[PDB]
């Protein structure tokens, strides 16, 4: 288990421009693996970004994580009204997934 | 140092210590390579060179073999066959000043991508338009270096993170830099099998009446076979006999 | 950088007999009450070295080319230690991979960085008449730093620099190999009271550095300091000093190792029909009788190729100079 | 690329219950399938994995000797199993592949299936 | 090197409402690489309006350029008695910074 | 954000002057210090800039050779000397801040010092 902690809770009051949305670990992420997942209202959520920096497709690349070590970065060039969905980290250590608690959740 | 005045300094002919650096894991980022981080370091090497210099977050990704950036391109060039360390770390509290730190530059642009461990420390104003700049700061004609501006309150990736290149060359026979040494303790009196400086053998250890000289490590008597063998951690010179045998 | 060697006569050089020198411990390995044959590469007894004379006393400053074939004796006779470093490289002009050993008044820099050095074989003290102090005031190291392989610098130390007048005093005897890319430079001292020779007698040379630097070296250099009693093209003074150069070739030798562990005697395996005996024999003390020793047989000194009988004639002609083709 | 799974369960409190993702053709042979509870109003909570290909389920110590993973090799569906309908077991149950390879080393969840919630009722 | 002409040389005459303060230039100036000053009588020039219209610190939003090309405008809303410095134009193009010969000069 | 300089200099013709504009803490750091002739009745005449931190001076083509630019890193003090007092020389020698970098991209004059006024005498 890795206890992580979004630290901006609440983003979800429609908001503009960049809302970097971060993730803290107790012991360092290894080998730079984590994920950011949508989360859309009444569905299931969709791989934004994996390893640090890496691209997943279906996604713009309006989104650019920035991490290392405690990985913590998700950065949206515009907020999107429909794209104001929590968005969650699941760390990849060897400690078994422990997501984190939810960054835009109303 | 600055990225664009990037500061070398030679380790050489001394023993390297590069458990210390594992066991602190004081640094954010342990990427070594040729040479594995994972306790492969402890090695043999005729050149050291260290290099400082303190970047942004963001882009010390880009200071790796065969990779492509501003930093890259302007600042610092790694060969695409490093087999060094790139070790990075935080220095917010150290290199974060209150309304800025404008104390680190960078190379935005220049007229050529930048050569393997090679400097530019020139000021000449970069020619962006075909009016000649003449040394004066204008239009088309920017002043290649910029400042940082690391800000206490601000995100690791616009913080400041001094990194300490290594550049090792691995050749193990030619060695000026003593790599780091595991101990055992010395155990007399028994048949035990004893690897001094890579000579393997059998036999018991006892205390030894020969003076070697100082640049003697072993000795070999009448016949060519070992007798006498200094020890190099505590220069203590121990008689080799073999360890009784016979027919039955 | 180039020197100042101005007014400099023109003689011939000058070669002296060097007297059962140039021995060194062949290995790191401790033998006692031993004679211990071994082959590789040594100085030759009653050999030939070269003499340099940069003796104030014009003034001859010897700054001269020498190669550097299979390695160097060098032996240096002084007592104001004029003698400052060596350069080892093969081109000198900043294009390949060289060495620089410079025993300033300070510390000691053995550093493979490649600078410019058409000779750089001069160093300066300044010798204050308002005080007196001798200091060295002038370095010639580079125009520019062009590549740079390996440094080296000694902790700092202090040195006398003063110019003392009468007979030598000290030797500082050096050998330099380079195999398997690995430089190996053995030193030893050794306090004498001669005015002009090489001493006699017998001094092992022990180990004291061995140079990781794994480059080709064909060529090497002597940097002397001089003394005022950067200048360029200017008047100088030599200061007495003397150094001999001997080249090392590969020898069987037989040495005598004392119950102490150092090289008490050694002797040569082609010198002179006696030391080949000692040699083949195992021992220094030989008795009367005699022994068969070794193989005399003459080098053939050419070869005759007279195998071909009379030649044909291929009528390739009657194809090219044909009238019609 | 599609992992439709089963809608709703009317459950009493105790009674077992059997989940249906169902992998898509290719799904099962290069990847891992993972199963993450996300109880409503809280956040997504890893339950394991089921490696099809090899049968390896390995779970995290919360979800032990509560949960089973099957999936069947023939027909390419995921199942999981609850022991029994406890109180605090109603969640979505969500069904996700994962990039298992040693030289792919993604190991991260791809595509996820709409989700089974299981309660007291439907 | 780029000269510069300022066309009203006097307007230090009293005057009200809007001005229409002017320079122009052999060669246009790019970018809108250009800078208005204050310089009031007996004191140092003061920044007035860098690039075309931007605004400086302290100086009212009154002060405004409607320049491009050869920029050419130093529009006031009103004139004020106090505000009767000779106002200087400034190129950096480039060019060894030149100024023109002022326009409120008495 | 204050740049007090030299007062008045009774310079004799053909008598060097220094000057001596004195930079507020941090003024040097990122910007460039800006020199302009201003003859009694006339318009401004740029001299030229120091830029601090690396010792870069360069003049226009009419003050070449005949003024020279230093600044000191330490005290954060700039320097204006001037090689002699020609006849035209006499002029309130200004000092003004300058945005030099390329990302701020600003080159023009932010803040001024009150004015040093050398003549054939006070
Ligand atoms: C002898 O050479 C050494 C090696 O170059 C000199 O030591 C350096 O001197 C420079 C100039 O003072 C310093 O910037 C370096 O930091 C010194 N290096 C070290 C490791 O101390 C030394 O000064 C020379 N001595 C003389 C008398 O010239
Ligand atoms: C000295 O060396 C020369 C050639 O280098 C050789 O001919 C001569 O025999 C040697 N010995 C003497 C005594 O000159
Ligand atoms: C004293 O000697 C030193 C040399 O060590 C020299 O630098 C110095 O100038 C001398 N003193 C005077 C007053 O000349
Ligand atoms: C370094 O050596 C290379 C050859 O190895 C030569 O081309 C070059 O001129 C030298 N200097 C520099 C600055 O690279
Ligand atoms: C040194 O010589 C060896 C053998 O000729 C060769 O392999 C090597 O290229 C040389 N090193 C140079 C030219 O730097
Ligand atoms: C070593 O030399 C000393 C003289 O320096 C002598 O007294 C001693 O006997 C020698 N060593 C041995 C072990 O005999």
């Amino acid at each position: 288990e890795i206890v992580l902690t979004q630290s901006p809770g609440t983003l979800s009051l429609s908001p503009g421009e960049r809302a970097t949305l971060s993730c803290r670990a107790s012991q360092s992420v290894s080998g730079s693996y984590l994920a950011w997942y949508q989360q859309k209202p009444g569905q299931a959520p969709s791989l934004l970004i994996y390893g640090a920096s890496s691209r997943a497709t279906g996604i713009p690349d309006r989104f650019s994580g920035s991490g290392s070590g405690t990985d913590f970065t998700l950065t949206i060039s515009r907020l999107e009204p429909e794209d104001f969905a929590v968005y969650y980290c699941q760390q990849y250590v060897n400690s078994p997934r422990t997501f984190g608690q939810g960054t835009k959740l109303e | 140092a600055s990225v664009y005045a990037w500061n070398r300094k030679r380790i050489s002919n001394c023993v390297a210590d590069y458990s210390v650096l594992y066991n602190s894991a004081s640094f954010s980022t342990f990427k070594c390579y040729g040479v594995s981080p994972t306790k492969l370091n402890d090695l043999c090497f005729t050149n050291v060179y260290a290099d400082s210099f303190v970047i942004r977050g963001d882009e010390v990704r880009q200071i790796a073999p065969g990779q492509t950036g501003k930093i890259a391109d302007y600042n610092y060039k790694l060969p695409d066959d490093f087999t060094g360390c790139v070790i990075a770390w935080n220095s917010n509290n150290l290199d974060s000043k209150v309304g800025g730190n404008y104390n680190y530059l960078y190379r935005l642009f220049r007229k050529s991508n930048l050569k393997p461990f090679e400097r530019d420390i020139s000021t000449e104003i970069y020619q962006a338009g075909s009016t000649p700049c003449n040394g004066v700061e204008g239009f088309n004609c920017y002043f290649p270096l910029q400042s940082y501006g690391f800000q206490p309150t601000n995100g690791v990736g616009y913080q400041p993170y001094r990194v300490v290149v290594l550049s090792f060359e691995l050749l193990h026979a030619p060695a000026t830099v003593c790599g780091p040494k595991k101990s055992t303790n010395l155990v007399k009196n028994k048949c035990v099998n004893f690897n001094f400086n890579g000579l393997t053998g059998t036999g018991v250890l006892t205390e030894s009446n020969k003076k070697f000289l100082p640049f003697q490590q072993f000795g070999r008597d009448i016949a060519d076979t070992t007798d006498a063998v200094r020890d190099p951690q505590t220069l203590e010179i121990l008689d080799i006999t073999p360890c009784s045998f016979g027919g039955v | 950088q180039c020197v100042n060697l101005t007014t400099r006569t023109q003689l011939p050089p000058a070669y002296t007999n060097s007297f059962t020198r140039g021995v060194y411990y062949p290995d790191k390995v401790f033998r006692s009450s031993v004679l211990h044959s071994t082959q590789d590469l040594f100085l030759p007894f009653f050999s030939n070295v070269t003499w340099f004379h940069a003796i104030h006393v014009t003034k001859r400053f010897d700054n001269p080319v020498l190669p550097f074939n299979d390695g160097v004796y060098f032996a240096s006779t002084e007592k104001s230690n004029i003698i400052r470093g060596w350069i080892f490289g093969t081109t000198l002009d900043s294009k390949t991979q060289s060495l620089l050993i410079v025993n300033n008044a300070t510390n000691v820099v053995i550093k493979v960085c490649e600078f410019q050095f058409c000779n750089d074989p001069f160093l300066g003290v300044y010798y204050h008449k308002n005080n007196k102090s001798w200091m060295e005031s002038e370095f010639r190291v580079y125009s520019s730093a062009n590549n740079c392989t390996f440094e080296y610098v000694s902790q700092p130390f202090l040195m006398d620099l003063e110019g003392k007048q009468g007979n030598f005093k000290n030797l500082r005897e050096f050998v330099f190999k380079n195999i398997d890319g690995y430089f190996k430079i053995y030193s030893k001292h050794t306090p004498i009271n001669l005015v002009r020779d090489l001493p006699q007698g017998f001094s092992a040379l022990e180990p004291l550095v061995d140079l990781p630097i794994g480059i080709n070296i064909t060529r090497f250099q002597t940097l002397l300091a001089l003394h005022r009693s950067g200048d360029s093209s200017s008047g100088w003074t030599a200061g007495a000093a003397a150094y001999y150069v001997g080249y090392l070739q590969p020898r069987t030798f037989l040495l005598k190792y004392n119950e102490n562990g150092t090289i008490t005697d050694a002797v040569d395996c082609a010198l002179d029909p006696l030391s080949e005996t000692k040699c083949t024999l195992k021992s220094f003390t030989v008795e009367k009788g005699i022994y068969q020793t070794s193989n005399f047989r003459v080098q053939p000194t050419e070869s005759i190729v007279r195998f071909p009988n009379i030649a044909n004639l291929c009528p390739f002609g009657e194809v090219f100079n044909a009238t019609r083709f | 690329v599609q992992l439709v799974q089963s809608g709703a369960e009317v459950k009493k409190p105790g009674s077992s219950v059997k989940v249906s993702c169902k992998a898509s053709g290719g799904t099962f042979n290069t990847y891992a399938i993972n199963w993450v509870r996300q109880a409503p109003g809280q956040g997504l909570e890893w339950m394991g994995r089921i490696i099809p290909m090899f049968g390896i389920a390995n779970y995290a110590q919360k979800f032990q000797g509560t949960v089973t993973f099957t999936a069947d090799k023939s027909t390419s569906t995921a199942y999981m199993e609850l022991s029994s309908l406890r109180y605090e077991d109603t969640a979505v149950y969500y069904c996700a592949r994962s990039a298992y390879y040693s030289e792919s080393s993604g190991y991260y969840l791809d595509y996820w299936g709409q989700g089974t919630l299981v309660t007291v009722s439907s």
